[PDB]
């Protein structure tokens, strides 16, 4: 019902930080740093959430509403399987080489996310 | 928001490629 959009510079400016904090957990799977995945998810969770919150609950324009579930969504699932690099017991095995794909998938949906609502954002500020 | 774009489209293709060596 909201149709209030924020700042073109303020979105791009948490653009930025999603899209850095991204980059950090891409560089970290080419590097097997599995460890490294739950802190970056971190990093990432924390950006995103910022970024959704530059727009009302509940907002107007269709594509918005669509874009921020992804957005949300796909941050939601990029801790869970994070976290699973962290087994039931200690010493148990991980599928390292599946859950990083898991992994880069669900932080490829956030990008795509993100630059929806930049793409409608940007334009919806001019006319 | 053009160029903010193109740094997520950067990082996008960065992503897929990585999905797909």
């Amino acid at each position: 019902l909201d149709p209030g959009l924020p700042s073109t510079e303020d979105v791009i400016l948490k653009t930025e930080q999603v899209t850095k904090n991204i980059q950090e957990l891409l560089r970290a799977a080419q590097e097997f740093k599995h460890d490294s995945f739950v802190p970056c998810s971190e990093k990432i969770h924390l950006a995103v959430t910022e970024m959704a919150s530059l727009f009302p609950k509940r907002p107007a324009l269709e594509p918005v509403r669509s874009s921020l579930r992804l957005l949300n969504a796909s941050a939601y699932r990029l801790q869970s399987e994070c976290r699973k690099t962290v087994p039931p017991e200690p010493g148990a095995p991980v599928d390292f080489q599946l859950l990083t794909q898991q992994v880069i998938q669900c932080a490829y949906d956030i990008a795509k996310a993100a630059k929806q609502l930049v793409t409608i954002t940007t334009r919806e500020k001019k006319q | 928001g053009s160029s903010a774009t193109r740094e997520l489209d950067e990082l996008m293709a960065s992503l897929s490629d990585f999905k797909m060596q």
